[PDB]
């Protein structure tokens, strides 16, 4: 490569993965008083209760058939590793992202090999094979494309990642809403109640 | 006000006995509260740096696009003043396109930057709508959006190319551990709580609400009776009393 | 570039080799005939972590992308034995390693970052580690509760700025304007820009404040049960009859 | 060319802050995603959940 | 040169207009299930005032929602207390408010 680096994030994937077990064990074991203050504890059927509650079907029903619901969430988590294990192309929204840098990082790199009207491409031939005087005139017409292609790069870069700080908004939200609490709002946290 | 913050204690789900029984402690509380962001402002600097790299970015920005305006882009001179005044138009023009090309060029990437900037700006400026909306305007139930707890009400206040909310929320404190169970198991029927959670302090069993310990003997008027003991996992045998029984004797 | 023995085997006939984009990969010398391969050597982008000049001058350098085993814009003090950690973003000289780790201020990545005690330089800490006494039988409950204040601070608009393109590049001479004049309409597409940005820029304070149909007036007897919002209101002794918080928010940002 | 390249004014120098307020803004979006907790909560050893 | 740059910023202005047009249909998208297929408590959100239902309409390149809402109107002047005594005992509403 020519001048191109990659910075590594700043948080690992370690502490990534220690953040959402964090928050996973927070809600199983607390329910949603955790979001709000210190975390109290709460048997989790009666927070289910709680939920239930909370979408409009009474208390009762959860515990009359607590058998047949944790069944029934078993199959579904289980059928979701079967789905996420078999089948492909599941993950296309975070593959492209990754496709459309690719891209664009390959053809800034593939912009080097164009003569942009000089002699060459290459700048040490050109100033191998022509006294100072001449060189400069091929050396400014290479300038013009490297500078063209380089900030149409960038451009494309910020717009790009607007989108991807949108994108990043909306997961914050869907995160302080759907797991640090029960939303009422329709299809915002999955489909169905 | 008081009933207004009652109807909002009920809105969080504590009843609006707490604030009734409580009023002289919550106003002391909410006014040490605003004693404390006024501290805070006065003395801690950096607080607004999110204004301020606004402005910062703008100056910084339209600095660079005077400063741009002093480069020779390949002519003699970056003066089209020394320029015209020293060469004929025959070969002045040839030094004038340069210049012309460079300062095109520069303000083109300043208009570019100013633009996505500006749709920035412009979605911050709909988030600020929208809390105005819904965290001032009524109470929120949606989770962090009107700040950390449970939403209660929040105060506009006006910054010079901003807004300032100040979310007033309920935290709950000091809490205590007890034992609980789902249901009560009177004369062969399971009883739950209409609403509220079961309790026991070792030796009894109460009906409390979930958010403060207001523990309560059990009744038929705070429980309804669903079905046998033998379905739920997890019962408890007590008593229910029922208050119709003392005034019938 | 370095030189190194190359392990890929040539078809007799060639004479060197590439991947992408004319990067010559490979070549073999005109005498020995033996298969070299050529990579650049290294390079990369160096970094101060000074912990401000008021405090303390003391600063650590970060070069990115670098092993520690070569190194050696002098930079005397750092390329002579001085205390040198190896880090996954490069390695880093004038911070020490402490075994310790803790919520840190200057960020360097891959997890490590520093901070002013001397530098030290350790692994970030997420938080707190608590494990609740969770059970099927125990429950926790609130029997007292605090109440709250806290600020969000949300920009709203930017300055109206209006730059005039033709006077920006030619500034008063008519001959630039009439070389300018044969670039078509540069000029109105970025002017038409800008005032659109300014006009947005009123519409954002407009759709942010104006959402009240009239103007409410607090009642002189101010009894709220207790609560007092003197702070909050407006002020009439000052000139612009702001509250006592815009006033400090106001004489914050200059 | 670098010699050249300075007639040019401070272009790069746009490019660079740019995409180093890109790089800087990605760590930003990460830790307002994922960064959610005061504390580190555990899972208990004996899962009895019902 | 000069024909390639016009088309360079025709290209970049309609990204920067695109992704605008991107948020206001995303906004669109919620709205339409927030509003039509539920009722929404967020203040302002759909109409003004209480909400009640919303009807979608097409519309050449957009969407238009319908909001019917409740507005309260005529209202009356009264006295209030946050409790009532009866036999030394405090008694509050279970949902209502006490009226003179
Ligand atoms: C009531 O709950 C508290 C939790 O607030 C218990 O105290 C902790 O219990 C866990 C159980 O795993 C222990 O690991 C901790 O060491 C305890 N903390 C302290 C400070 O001792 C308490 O034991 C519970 N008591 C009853 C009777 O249920
Ligand atoms: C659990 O609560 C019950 C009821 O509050 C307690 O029983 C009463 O305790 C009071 C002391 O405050 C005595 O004066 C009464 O005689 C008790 N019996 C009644 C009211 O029938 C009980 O002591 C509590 N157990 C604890 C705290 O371990
Ligand atoms: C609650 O009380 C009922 C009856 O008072 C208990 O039911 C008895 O359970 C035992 C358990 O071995 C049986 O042998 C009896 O035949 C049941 N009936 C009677 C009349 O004693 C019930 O077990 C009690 N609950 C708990 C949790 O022990
Ligand atoms: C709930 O908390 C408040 C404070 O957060 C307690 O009020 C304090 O009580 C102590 C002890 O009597 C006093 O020294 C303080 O002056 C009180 N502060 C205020 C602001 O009033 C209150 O007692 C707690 N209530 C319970 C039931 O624990
Ligand atoms: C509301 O708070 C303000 C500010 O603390 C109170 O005004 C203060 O009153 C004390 C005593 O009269 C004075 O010593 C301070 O100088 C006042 N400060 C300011 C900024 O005016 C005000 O009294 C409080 N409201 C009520 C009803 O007590
Ligand atoms: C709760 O767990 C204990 C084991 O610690 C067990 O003996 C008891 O039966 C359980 N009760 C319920 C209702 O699950
Ligand atoms: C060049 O000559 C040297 C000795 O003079 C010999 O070792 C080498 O193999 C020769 N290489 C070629 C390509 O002829
Ligand atoms: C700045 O200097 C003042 C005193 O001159 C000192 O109190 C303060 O801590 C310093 N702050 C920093 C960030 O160095
Ligand atoms: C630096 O070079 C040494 C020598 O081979 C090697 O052992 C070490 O792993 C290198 N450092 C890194 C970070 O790869
Ligand atoms: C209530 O009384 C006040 C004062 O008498 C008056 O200003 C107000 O208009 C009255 N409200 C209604 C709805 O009549």
């Amino acid at each position: 490569f020519n001048g191109l680096t990659v910075l590594p994030p700043l948080l690992t994937d370690e502490m990534i993965a220690q953040y959402t077990s964090a928050l996973l064990a927070g809600t199983i074991t607390s329910g949603w008083t955790f979001g709000a203050g210190a975390a109290l504890q709460i048997p989790f059927a009666m927070q289910m209760a709680y939920r239930f509650n909370g979408i409009g079907v009474t208390q009762n029903v959860l515990y009359e058939n607590q058998k047949l619901i944790a069944n029934q969430f078993n199959s579904a988590i289980g059928k979701i590793q079967d789905s996420l294990s078999s089948t492909a192309s599941a993950l296309g929204k975070l593959q492209d992202v990754v496709n459309q840098n690719a891209q664009a990082l390959n053809t800034l790199v593939k912009q080097l090999s164009s003569n942009f009207g000089a002699i060459s491409s290459v700048l040490n031939d050109i100033l191998s094979r022509l006294d100072p005087p001449e060189a400069e005139v091929q050396i400014d017409r290479l300038i013009t494309g490297r500078l063209q292609s380089l900030q149409t790069y960038v451009t494309q870069q910020l717009i790009r990642a607007a989108e991807i700080r949108a994108s990043a908004n909306l997961a914050a939200t869907k995160m302080s809403e759907c797991v640090l609490g029960q939303s009422k709002r329709v299809d915002f946290c999955g489909k169905g109640y | 006000f008081a009933m207004q913050m009652a109807y909002r204690f009920n809105g969080i789900g504590v009843t609006q006995n707490v604030l009734y029984e409580n009023q002289k402690l919550i106003a002391n509380q909410f006014n040490s509260a605003i004693g404390k962001i006024q501290d805070s402002l006065s003395s801690t600097a950096s607080a607004l740096g999110k204004l301020q790299d606004v402005v910062n970015q703008n100056a910084q920005a339209l600095n660079t696009l005077v400063k741009q305006l002093s480069s020779n882009f390949g002519a003699i001179s970056s003066v089209l003043n020394d320029i015209l005044s020293r060469l004929d138009p025959p070969e002045a023009e040839v030094q004038i396109d340069r210049l012309i090309t460079g300062r095109l060029q520069s303000l083109q990437t300043y208009v570019t930057q100013q633009l996505i900037r500006a749709a920035e700006i412009r979605a911050s400026a709909n988030l600020a709508a929208t809390k105005m909306s819904e965290c001032v305007l009524g109470q929120s139930k949606r989770v962090d959006f009107c700040g950390k707890g449970y939403h209660l009400m929040s105060f506009p206040q006006s910054a010079p190319h901003g807004v300032v909310f100040l979310h007033v929320t309920y935290v709950p404190a000091q809490e205590k551990n007890f034992t609980t169970a789902p249901a009560i198991c009177h004369d062969g029927k399971a009883h739950f709580p209409r609403e509220g959670v079961f309790v026991s302090n070792g030796t009894h069993w109460f009906v409390t609400q979930r958010n403060f310990y207001e523990p309560q003997i059990i009744t038929t008027d705070n429980t309804f009776v669903s079905g046998n003991c033998d379905v739920v996992i997890g019962i408890v045998n007590n008593t229910v009393y029922d208050p119709l029984q003392p005034e019938l004797d | 570039g370095v030189l190194t023995e190359s392990n890929k085997k040539f078809l007799p006939f060639q004479q060197f080799g590439r991947d992408i984009a004319d990067t010559t990969d490979a070549v073999r010398d005109p005498q020995t005939l033996e298969i070299l391969d050529i990579t650049p050597c290294s390079f990369g982008g160096v970094s101060v972590i000074t912990p401000g000049t008021n405090t303390s001058n003391q600063v650590a350098v970060l070069y990115q992308g670098v092993n520690c085993t070569e190194v050696p814009p002098t930079w005397r003090v750092y390329s002579t034995g001085s205390n040198v950690f190896q880090t996954r973003a490069g390695c880093l000289i004038g911070a020490e390693h402490v075994n310790n780790s803790y919520e840190c201020d200057i960020p360097i990545g891959a997890g490590i970052c520093a901070s002013y005690q001397s530098i030290i330089a350790y692994t970030m800490s997420l938080g707190a580690e608590n494990s609740v006494a969770y059970s099927n039988n125990s429950i926790a409950i609130p029997t007292n509760f605090t109440i709250s204040v806290t600020t969000e601070i949300l920009p709203v608009s930017m300055t109206k700025t209006s730059v005039d393109c033709t006077m920006y590049i030619c500034g008063d001479s008519t001959e630039c304007s009439n070389l300018l004049l044969q670039y078509g309409s540069f000029c109105t597409q970025l002017n038409r820009a800008l005032t659109g940005i300014a006009v947005e820029q009123d519409k954002n304070t407009q759709e942010v404040f104006a959402q009240v149909k009239q103007i409410y007036k607090t009642p002189p007897i101010k009894d709220f049960g207790g609560f007092n919002f003197s702070q909050i209101l407006p002020d009439p002794s000052k000139p612009s009859k702001r509250s006592f918080i815009e006033d400090l928010l106001f004489n914050k940002v200059t």
